[PDB]
């Protein structure tokens, strides 16, 4: 589908509120497998289940292992800018 | 996609 940029709102005392799986290692996208119900992610509407993240706030995503995603993810803090595509 | 990738909560 089209490449979409999404706004996402997270408290300090919060996770983004997905699961995500796949990597660069594994010749996969950084892929959204959950969304929590009621978590910023989910509130903020924009991001889906089968959802490929290929940016968060500029910093590329697309050729990042597992783990490396996971502490770039884990490290925005408030207002997160997610650019996402579905396949 | 690839089954034999994680999964982590984040």
């Amino acid at each position: 589908g089209p490449i979409r940029k999404v706004l996402l709102l997270k408290e300090d005392h919060e996770g983004l509120g997905i699961s995500i799986t796949g990597g660069k290692e594994h010749g996969v996208p950084i892929l959204i497998s959950e969304i929590h119900p009621g978590q910023p992610a989910d509130r903020c509407g924009g991001l889906h289940v089968g959802d490929a993240i290929l940016a968060v706030n500029g910093v590329n995503l697309r050729d990042t292992k597992h783990k490396e995603a996971v502490t770039i993810l884990s490290q925005q803090r408030g207002e997160i800018e997610f650019e996402v595509v579905y396949v | 996609a690839n089954s034999r990738a994680p999964t982590s909560i984040i």
